[PDB]
């Protein structure tokens, strides 16, 4: 196929737009997140490093309301326009039916869009992919997981962008209840599973939990740098 | 391609279909693995083995009567496997456009990837099959699969196919004509008589049946395609009456025995048949 | 493969052998089909290959009946010893990932067989022209340099235009005049093969309109006819080309069947 | 030829091929006649019978198009439909805002406009068929106008149009219509329907004929069957 | 004649030759991707059963709602593009309450079916913003109910067509299982008899082994609403083989 | 390809048909334009290449205020559209501002309004250049208007047939310490420079605008000049 | 090689012709066979049905329009859908504003009139369906054919659809033999004609017909399966 | 979203050439010859005359539905060149826009501003992507308040000027050949060795002496300012006064 009609069927049906967009996140940087029993972590590389530059605007990790943050990987403007229509959104929800939104109703919400992206020759499809994770209502720990084509799956703990798939198998390869049991092994995990697609150590990988009930707290370059803190756990007693 | 907005610039294709545009390393590597993805297998079923050798090398043959076309393969089928015992020595391992999913299945018994058959008291007859869309470039694959390039001077090919008449030309409108009807194209080696009129001048065969035609011309193998021009392309009791014909050709003298007990079959066979969607296409 | 209908000898130690270039229209193809007709070539052999998407027809060079009945596919080799002429005549078209092994296999054949030219007749995207060759004449020639420069004088002569082979790299100022026909098919592969073969061949083309291209296919054969002279002297006023060019009997009803009387 | 492919473009020396291809698709129909007598206008248009199935009078060419003008068609016959229901409410819309009845040039004019203005769009195609015009008055006498897909306008003494345009025009000229009254007309109308009918390619046709004027008094109306018959009946016997 | 130019797909809404339109039957097997889907109508209720596929055991499985009910006894399967299939769904559930509050009774199962339908067809209107999609639906839906009719099975395909089909199978294996169940249909079938056939085919069909995580069913009978069996249910339903 | 759309770029990020709309306008007819301390002229050749025609029925420089000039080189249907609806613009920006319009903020309009078709589709580039002649606060401004929506302020400038050896020619024979008579000599002399057809009296519009606003020139004026 | 010429509907071919509009001609033919014989008194509609689909029952092709109207399909389930659709919201739209039933002389021009639209447009197809439909009225018994040429044509008795070409042999043979008919005859003589499309092999069941009627007093009524049993019982064989 | 242009330079009338010509309206030009027939357009201080044949190749044809002189407003008038159906349109169109003028401004249009407004028309055609240009010219005379007469002709390019004396058409080149021989020597023009002049014109460039059946003439005069049109009872008069010399 070529330019009109830009989503057309494949001679065999592979909407080409679509895994198009598919292959737009392998180039997009790799995120993960993981849901766990009372904390949830959010951690995403950025090995475009970069070092002139303020990492507060460079951040992968957007917050969509009290309850809600994301991650995604791929065209990063277009996830801008994504965040701002998904918390005007968000607010209109509390504002109409007003209670904290869920997280399995953001998500939703996003993959509509996402997957409205497909009609009205027009508007083309998106190029991201996202990590909704927060903490519900109820305060049992959610994770989402979405693909341009418009399906919202759940995970359990997922990756997407560049080498998504290798963190994923060694992800099920350790994710365990005796992984989970602790929030420090919980964000470890995740530390080692970048440690296998990172730049060789805790170089600029960006990161934040989101506990129960309380808020987005950015685990930050502290005195420690929390980050080379968990780092050194995995050097000095990965052995 | 153009209307994506409005004014704008429409390219149309190319008339000797030459948009295809006039081959990195990386293009040719992708095109060594993709050659050796689109294998036709000559699959010695249960074995898919030994059969390097091309069938008129590996077995020599005298006839190889062919079957192309949903119809033309359950004509065949009605009225001549019933009659004798065949066996399939193996098929052609055929992925492409049709025939998708896995080809690999239960040998998809409201498919077809050209099962042959051959008999046992004269196993020198060979019958192909399959209504399979195969790739311009794999009708040379498996030809060289099966006959390779050492044609043979001892065996004969009949082959069915059947286009619609919407695609046949003549002075007079195609929905004037008698349809289903019947016309036939013949070898310069084949010198055998006909049955049915020739092909007009104008109206041509492109496609698998003038891909095996092609071959046994050009390599002087006497050979003869038979084609019926229809309507419909689903399992038709009526466009397999209209091949009744063949039942008098000097290839098919030996093998017709029994007509009714045919028609039961093809009754059975079609009340069973596909579940071809209600769309009325 | 070329195989002849009989397993004879074609000896083409010295014909001037003829393909058309699969492009826009088929207006080679269709000139090729012309010129066949108006001198009545014979068909010798065939070409065999495993390149090209195969069709089947019966002789659609039908003269009598006993012509009419000769199976033909798309690939022949008629030839003619009488004016010393081979032509190669193909009807279907090119099958992908496969033209240029294709031409590369047909020059080889040639090698083996050693024709006197090679002379192609090809057509060219007419949207795709510059103003300098919209501004002209649609006519076009390309000769290889083995022969071009013992020939040129007819060319000077019969003012013919050259056709401007532009930059293939061409942003840089610098970069070096190259060889470039759009919608050519397979012409510029068979060109630069061919200088690079060193082999005597010619490469005609013309801009072609759309639809029907019988006024194409007989400029295209005319702009063939004033330098081969394969037939007698036009002589522009014609008074016989007006209807000696027989249309090959093939070229019956193109566009359709007929007019179905329900609508009208 | 080449630069057809929509009406919106110009040929290498200036032409609208695209209507060119109308021409030579009302040149696919079969013929239709219309005769300016001393005083009246009488039209006259032979159909192609496909099957004797069909019910008598449908596919009619002879279409009322107010009380005072006639419109007989030839050439595709769906616009050919659209454009005689066109030319119902531009009488409308000449009746219901200036009272009186729609002269035949202001009539014409417009149609001609509109299907000038098809002419002349890329996103539509011409109108395939080409129609006559014919009324009587007393304050106007009769007249009659062709129109072809082009968008021309002509008014004719006499004229026709179809797949025997050239022959029907022929055996036209060869009367003296300014002076003869409809009977004496009607007779001829069918004789030269008869004389150009092509059978041995077109067998199986049908006499139809319908007229305005003075003995209407300026009424459009078909031929009564009795008059029809007897006419045939002449047509038959001028053998 | 020589095959030349031909604009095949450029405009949507495009009749092929033999008059036979282009995303219509492109969508059609496009569906063939889709999971294996089974849905048997018998008196005493319907069975909808369908293969979820899971590609990872990084899913927990409870996430792919394979299955949904248009409303309390419309129940609904579907295979192929899930994307849009929700939009489908979504209609379908609004035209139903709008039926059930404008006219005070339950939504019959065809006229479901034949909104749903009607949903569909909306390709060409590019210039056109409101109601578009340019696009079929690349999804195929089996709905089951009781009204009137009690039991009742439509199956649609991308196309705006449907039938009062019973024992009816949708998915990549479609064929195979349309075939094989043709053989195992029984004109009088228990509840459990439908369930045991339909996931003994289901479990002969689909590439992955059969388990309670594998697979999903949900019935309908004329004793009470839509109910999603859970895994117990499944254990104890495929203790049996 | 890629040369065909107005709406994708070359592979190189290079319009190529705004190029062509450059290529159009220097195709187009020579025109001048000459700041001076006291004034702007601006000159042109009138191309009427019969007798027949009459100069002076349509003109080649227009006024747009009392102190506005318009003149182009290029297609003239396309520079006659846009000096009757500059003239919308200048008109409004009187209506809201009691004050005419400054030169510049013209200018800022016109090559907005050119630009939005350059970035359309569907509609060609305005296939010719625009130069402006204006007198504010009581001091001469000079304006060349790009098709490409590009504006650009010039000492002096010529374009049309041959403005290369035009610019050339001025670049050595102006200065910034010129007055306006002598500038409409020296424009007389480019424009004779690269003429091509032997100036007569009836070959040239001139225009010039001082404080006392802008205003034409009459033939009789054009040959009261080239007297001497 | 036309082809250039048979892609959009909004194009013309050198030989003043659409192909598009044929094409939609020949999609139709793919549908299901039909039969729309008449009477001085009765219009019924024969019809087969599509008895591939088994253990699936199966579809509708005569759909009811209004109690004097009804018709058949026998091209794009879209098209017969969407054209149905409009023939019930306009003979609604009739019987509120005139409190009379809508001649069919007139409905079928408007059908003619709405199909005319994309023939002419781009970016359109021509609506893919062949339609019987059948009425009576003040006039008298109708029987009309439609063809996506966006055409209409009167006939006492049409056959659109597979082998149709058959029947309409069949009733051109007949055609005196039905101005007086009782209305089973009629119905027997339209079932005979539908019979002989299909192969002497197969029989019309009361699974695959569809027999629909019209009357002077009898508002039109779709006869389904085993329903039809009476009409389709005492059937002679070929 | 609509079909769009076809990709090529002479394609469509978009698209500029590398140097920026635009082919379609060259095509146009060319195309204005269609109908063989060539228009000439003379005026003198005292009145405008435009002069041009009748071709009636067929006599079922009436001689007075056929014509190319169109009275735009009692004291306006103009000639036809081209195909018939893209000047039936301007026709129409300059008709409304000139009634317009009179509405809109209370005075009776200029035939200067008239011919401007046809050309912004003309011209905004070539603007965009699915209009075709109207591939006809339209010459204009008429008296506006102490110019005398003028003449204006318009063009599918938009393009316009006023003439002493023009013409259009077929032999365009010899015609105006001729008129500028004639303007350049005798100019005086009252009204007999006046425009007749312009009828020696056609008659030598085209064919042998005319009958008038073949001429249509309108004139306005500065003393008696209609748009008005002689017949052969007046034609002829004329040219058999231009036969004798």
């Amino acid at each position: 196929s070529y330019d009109r009609a830009i989503t057309v069927f494949s001679p065999d049906g592979h909407l080409f737009q679509v895994e198009y967009a598919q292959e737009a996140v392998k180039k997009g940087s790799t995120a993960v997140g993981v849901r766990g029993r009372d904390i949830v972590v959010l951690g995403v590389e950025k090995k475009s490093v970069a070092k002139l530059q303020d990492e507060r605007t460079v951040r992968k990790i957007c917050a969509l309301d009290d309850n809600v943050c994301m991650a995604f990987a791929g065209l990063t403007a277009d996830a801008r326009i994504v965040i701002n229509r998904a918390r005007v959104e968000c607010q209109s929800h509390r504002l109409t039916v007003e209670d904290p939104v869920t997280v399995e109703y953001i998500t939703r919400y996003i993959a509509s869009l996402k997957q409205r992206y497909t009609q009205s020759n027009g508007r083309r499809p998106f190029g991201i992919s996202a990590l909704i994770v927060g903490f519900d209502f109820d305060g049992t720990p959610r994770l989402y997981q979405t693909d341009p084509s418009g399906t919202y799956h759940a995970w359990k703990a997922n990756a997407i962008g560049r080498g998504a798939k290798s963190v994923r198998e060694f992800l099920e390869k350790n994710y365990t209840d005796e992984a989970i049991e602790t929030d420090d092994l919980t964000i470890k995990l995740v530390i080692k599973a970048l440690l296998e697609v990172v730049q060789s150590g805790g170089k600029n990988i960006e990161l934040a939990v989101m506990r129960r009930d309380q808020s987005l707290k950015i685990l930050n370059p502290e005195e420690i740098e929390k980050y080379v803190a968990e780092i050194e756990k995995e050097k000095e007693e990965n052995e | 391609m153009a209307a994506t907005f409005f004014g704008e610039v429409v390219k149309a294709p190319c008339r000797a279909g030459t948009e295809d545009e006039e081959e990195t390393p990386e293009d040719r590597e992708v095109r060594l693995q993709l050659a050796r993805k689109r294998e036709v297998r000559l699959l010695r079923r249960q074995t898919k083995t030994s059969l390097e050798v091309s069938l008129l090398e590996k077995y020599p043959c005298s006839k190889f009567i062919i079957a192309i076309g949903n119809n033309a393969v359950a004509f065949l089928s009605s009225f001549v496997m019933n009659s004798g015992v065949w066996e399939e020595v193996g098929c052609a391992k055929l992925w492409n456009e049709w025939c998708r999913t896995t080809d690999t299945t239960h040998l998809s018994s409201t498919e077809a990837f050209c099962v042959f058959y051959h008999l046992k008291s004269n196993p020198s007859v060979f019958l192909c099959q399959c209504s399979c869309y195969v790739a311009e470039d794999q009708q040379y694959q498996w030809l060289e699969k099966v006959f390779g390039s050492c044609p043979r001077k001892n065996m004969q090919i009949t082959i069915l196919t059947c286009r619609h008449v919407t695609d046949y030309k003549t002075s007079e409108s195609t929905g004037s004509l008698p349809s289903p009807f019947l016309r036939a194209l013949k070898t310069q080696n084949f010198k055998d008589s006909a049955c049915c009129p020739l092909l007009e001048q104008p109206n041509i065969v492109h496609d698998l049946p003038a891909a095996v035609l092609s071959y046994c011309q050009v390599w002087k193998i006497p050979a003869i395609l038979y084609l019926c021009y229809t309507d419909v392309m689903k399992l038709d009791l009526i466009t397999v009456e209209a091949f009744k014909p063949i039942l008098s050709t000097r290839s098919l003298k030996g093998l017709v025995k029994n007509i009714p007990q045919s028609t039961e079959i093809l009754k059975k066979l079609m009340t069973t048949n596909e579940i071809q969607s209600n769309i009325y296409t | 493969m070329f195989v002849p209908c009989g397993e004879s000898a074609p000896d083409l130690a010295g014909f001037t052998l003829l393909m058309p270039a699969v492009s826009v229209g088929n207006v080679g193809q269709l000139a090729m089909d012309l010129i066949i007709s108006t001198l009545n070539m014979s068909k010798i052999g065939y070409f065999y290959t495993d390149c090209l998407v195969p069709m089947v027809g019966n002789n659609p060079y039908a003269t009598t009946e006993g012509n009419s009945t000769e199976l033909s596919i798309n690939a022949e080799v008629y030839s003619l010893p009488s004016r010393k002429l081979v032509a190669l005549q193909l009807r279907s078209i090119f099958i992908k990932y496969k033209s240029k092994p294709f031409c590369e296999k047909l020059l080889s054949w040639v090698k083996s067989s050693g024709c006197a030219r090679v002379i192609v007749l090809s057509s060219s995207h007419s949207y795709q022209r510059n103003d300098l060759q919209l501004r002209s004449t649609p006519f076009r020639y390309l000769l290889t340099p083995s022969m071009q420069k013992s020939v040129q004088n007819k060319i000077k002569s019969l003012n013919w235009e050259e056709m401007e082979k532009s930059r293939c790299i061409p942003e840089i100022d610098d970069s070096e005049f190259c060889i470039r026909i759009p919608g050519g098919g397979i012409t510029k592969t068979l060109y630069d093969e061919s200088c690079s073969k060193e082999i005597q061949m010619a490469v005609l083309l013309k801009f072609v309109s759309e639809g029907d291209n019988i006024p194409d296919a007989l400029g295209l054969v005319e702009y063939l006819n004033e330098w081969l002279q394969i037939l007698k002297p036009l002589s522009d006023d014609p008074t016989v080309s007006a209807s000696r060019w027989k249309i090959p009997s093939s070229w019956r009803l193109l566009f359709g069947s007929g007019l179905p009387p329900a609508l009208f | 030829t080449g630069y057809d492919l929509s009406a919106s473009t110009f040929s290498p020396d200036g032409r609208v091929f695209q209507v060119e291809y109308a021409m030579k698709a009302v040149e696919n129909s079969s013929t239709a006649i219309g005769i300016r007598c001393k005083d009246g206008v009488v039209f006259g248009v032979e159909k192609l019978v496909l099957s004797k199935l069909y019910e008598e009078g449908s596919n009619k060419r002879l279409f009322n198009v107010d009380r005072h003008v006639g419109m007989a068609v030839a050439g595709l016959l769906a616009d050919a439909r659209s454009l005689a229901d066109i030319a119902r409410e531009e009488a409308s819309n000449f009746r219901s805002n200036f009272g009186y009845n729609i002269p035949l040039k202001h009539l014409a004019d417009r149609v001609a406009m509109y299907v000038h203005a098809y002419t002349l769009y890329s996103a539509v195609r011409p109108f395939g068929c080409s129609f006559m015009l014919g009324s009587y008055s007393v304050n106007d006498g009769a007249q009659l106008y062709m129109i072809d897909p082009s968008g021309v306008s002509y008014g004719y003494w006499g004229c026709a149009i179809g797949k025997a345009r050239q022959a029907a025009k022929t055996e036209i000229e060869k009367l003296q219509m300014k002076e003869m009254t409809c009977r004496d007309i009607v007779k001829e109308v069918a004789k030269i329907i008869y004389i150009v009918h092509d059978e041995v390619k077109d067998k199986a046709f049908e006499l139809e004929l319908s007229w305005v004027g003075e003995l209407t008094n300026g009424r459009h109306e078909i031929v009564p069957k009795d008059i029809r018959e007897e006419a045939e009946k002449y047509a038959k016997e001028s053998l | 004649m020589f095959l030349t130019r031909s604009e095949y797909d450029r405009g949507v809404n495009t009749f092929s030759p033999e008059g036979r339109l282009f995303q219509v039957e492109y969508a059609i097997e496009a569906i063939k991707l889709g999971s294996t889907a089974i849905g048997i109508q018998t008196s005493e209720g319907v069975c909808l059963a369908v293969e979820k596929r899971i590609t990872s055991p990084l899913m927990e499985p409870s996430s792919i709602e394979k299955i949904v009910e248009i409303d309390a006894h419309i129940g609904c399967a579907m295979s192929g593009l899930i994307a849009d299939a929700k939009t489908l769904i979504d209609k379908a559930r609004v035209e139903t309450q709008n039926h059930w509050f404008t006219y005070n009774e339950t939504m019959t199962v065809e006229s479901v079916t034949q909104a749903v339908s009607n949903l569909a067809l909306q390709f060409g209107e590019e210039d056109a913003d409101p109601g578009a999609m340019s696009r079929p639906f690349g999804v195929a839906l089996l709905f089951g109910g009781v009204d009137e009719k009690g039991p009742q099975l439509f199956h649609m395909d991308p196309s705006g067509t449907f039938v009062q089909c019973d024992a009816r199978a949708i998915g990549s294996a479609s064929e195979g299982a349309q075939s094989s169940l043709q053989e195992v249909y029984h004109k009088s079938m228990t509840l459990k008899e439908a369930i045991k056939s339909s996931l003994i085919i289901l479990k002969q069909v689909m590439e992955e082994k059969l388990n309670a995580t594998n697979i999903e069913l949900a019935t309908v009978q004329p004793g009470q609403n839509f109910h999603m069996f859970t895994k117990e249910e499944l254990e104890e339903v495929i203790k049996d083989i | 390809g890629y040369s065909f759309s107005l709406t994708t770029f070359s592979p190189s990020g290079k319009l190529v048909q705004i190029e062509y709309a450059l290529a159009a306008v220097a195709g187009g007819a020579p025109s001048v334009g000459i700041k001076a301390a006291n004034g702007v002229v601006l000159a042109t050749e009138k191309k009427q290449k019969s007798i027949l025609y009459d100069e002076r029925s349509v003109h080649k420089v227009e006024p747009i205020t009392k102190h506005i000039g318009l003149v182009y080189s290029g297609m003239g249907p396309d520079y006659r559209v846009l000096v009757h609806r500059a003239r919308k613009l200048a008109q409004q920006y009187y209506l809201v501002y009691q004050e005419p319009i400054p030169t510049a903020q013209l200018v800022q309009r016109v090559a907005s309004v050119m630009q939005e078709y350059t970035q359309s589709g569907g509609v060609r580039p305005f296939g010719v250049s625009l130069l402006i002649c204006g007198w504010n606060e009581g001091r001469p401004y000079l304006f060349q208007s790009d098709p490409s929506g590009a504006y650009f302020a010039w000492k002096a400038t010529a374009m049309g047939k041959n403005y290369v050896n035009g610019k050339t020619f001025l670049e050595k024979r102006y200065n910034e310490d010129l007055e306006l008579e002598d500038a409409i000599h020296t424009a007389i002399l480019t424009l004779k420079e690269s003429f091509e057809g032997q100036m007569t009296e009836d070959n040239i519009e001139v225009g010039i605008c001082n404080e006392a606003g802008f205003r034409r020139l009459t033939p009789t004026e054009v040959k009261d000049y080239l007297a001497a | 090689f036309r082809n250039q010429y048979d892609n959009d509907v909004t194009v013309w071919s050198p030989q003043g012709r659409i192909h598009q509009i044929e094409y939609a001609m020949e999609a139709v033919k793919q549908g299901s066979a039909t039969v729309g014989l008449k009477s001085k008194t009765h219009a019924v509609l024969v019809a087969l049905k599509r008895a591939q689909s088994e253990l699936a029952a199966h579809q509708k092709k005569i759909l009811h329009v209004d109690n004097h109207i009804g018709i058949s399909i026998a091209g794009l389930t879209a098209d017969a859908r969407l054209l149905c659709n409009f023939m019930r919201q306009e003979c609604l739209d009739s019987r509120f504003v005139f409190d009379r039933p809508l001649p069919v002389s007139r409905l079928v021009s408007l059908i003619g009139s709405k199909t005319q639209i994309p023939t002419q447009r781009y970016g359109r197809r021509p609506y893919g369906v062949g339609l019987l439909i059948a009425g009576y009225d003040d006039m008298g018994p109708h029987i009309f054919q439609t063809c996506p040429s966006a055409n209409y044509f009167d006939c006492r008795a049409m056959s659109i659809g597979a082998r149709s070409q058959s029947a309409r042999t069949y009733l051109e043979r007949h055609m005196s033999e039905f101005m007086e008919c009782n209305l089973n005859e009629l119905v027997k003589h339209g079932l005979r004609a539908l019979r002989e499309t299909l192969p002497a092999e197969q029989d019309l069941t009361t699974k695959n017909v569809s027999i629909g009627i019209v009357g002077k007093d009898l508002e039109f009524t779709i006869y389904d399966d085993d329903d039809v049993s009476p009409f389709l019982e005492g059937l002679e064989e070929r | 979203m609509s079909r769009g242009s076809s990709a090529g330079f002479d394609r469509h009338i978009t698209i500029f050439s590398p140097e920026g010509r635009l082919y379609q309206v060259e095509y146009a030009f060319k195309a204005i010859n269609q109908g063989g027939l060539t228009s000439v357009a003379v005026r003198g201080k005292d009145c405008a005359v435009i002069v041009t044949q009748k071709k009636v190749p067929d006599k079922l044809l009436d001689s007075s539905t056929v014509t190319h002189l169109f009275k735009i407003t009692e004291n306006i008038g103009c000639v036809m060149t081209g195909m018939t159906a893209d000047s039936r349109s301007q026709v129409q169109r300059a008709r409304y826009e000139a009634a317009n003028w009179k509405y809109k401004y209370g005075y009776e249009i200029p035939v200067d501003m008239l011919c401007k407004r046809i050309a912004d028309i003309s011209q905004v055609y070539t603007q965009n992507a699915e209009m075709r240009p109207l591939g006809c010219c339209m010459i204009l005379i008429g008296i506006d308040e102490e110019q005398g007469p003028q003449v204006y002709k318009c063009d599918p390019a938009g393009y316009y000027c006023g003439f002493k004396a023009t013409a259009a058409g077929v032999k365009q080149t010899e015609s105006t050949s001729f008129l500028e021989k004639k303007v350049k020597k005798k100019f005086d023009w009252t009204f007999e060795q006046t425009v007749e002049t312009a009828i020696t014109c056609l008659s030598t460039v085209l064919s042998i002496d005319f009958k008038p059946s073949e001429i249509e003439v309108g004139v306005v005069t500065v003393e008696n300012p209609k748009f008005r049109i002689l017949t052969e009872a007046e034609i002829d008069a004329h040219l058999v006064a231009l036969a004798e010399r």
